[PDB]
């Protein structure tokens, strides 16, 4: 397992990561609005 | 029994004691210390009959 | 009154957040091996 690697995989990919997982966020947000 | 296992009894009898009061520093903090850690020092084991 | 407090208790967050501290920290000095 190289994980070393792996950790240049996210840190270039830092952007993918934070531009649609906040996204998920953003989605239950709007939820919280239409539930009781 | 309960007198033994009560910790009302064992700090009473540390407050009374020589052992402890020639032990006493002077500083209140360090003498409530000194008889917390005397109060533990005293363990009652309960007896079971089962087991005799 | 008691002796001492019941928190924070120092002491016992110095380990358990320098532990994590030093776990990560290991992590990075983990990945920086291959990135040579």
């Amino acid at each position: 397992l190289d994980i070393r690697g792996l950790f240049r995989t996210l840190w270039a990919g830092k952007l993918w990561i934070i531009g649609m997982g906040l996204a998920f966020a953003l989605i239950a947000l709007a939820y919280t609005f239409f539930a009781r | 029994v309960m007198q033994l296992a009560s910790w009302d009894t064992r700090r009473e009898f540390w407050l009374q004691t020589d052992y402890y009061k020639q032990r006493m520093v002077g500083n209140s903090k360090a003498d409530a210390a000194l008889l917390d850690e005397m109060i533990n020092n005293i363990q009652f084991i309960p007896g079971d009959f089962t087991r005799a | 009154e008691p002796v001492k407090r019941d928190s924070p208790r120092r002491a016992f967050l110095m380990i358990m957040w320098g532990i994590v501290g030093g776990l990560i920290g290991a992590g990075v000095a983990l990945t920086r091996r291959c990135s040579k």
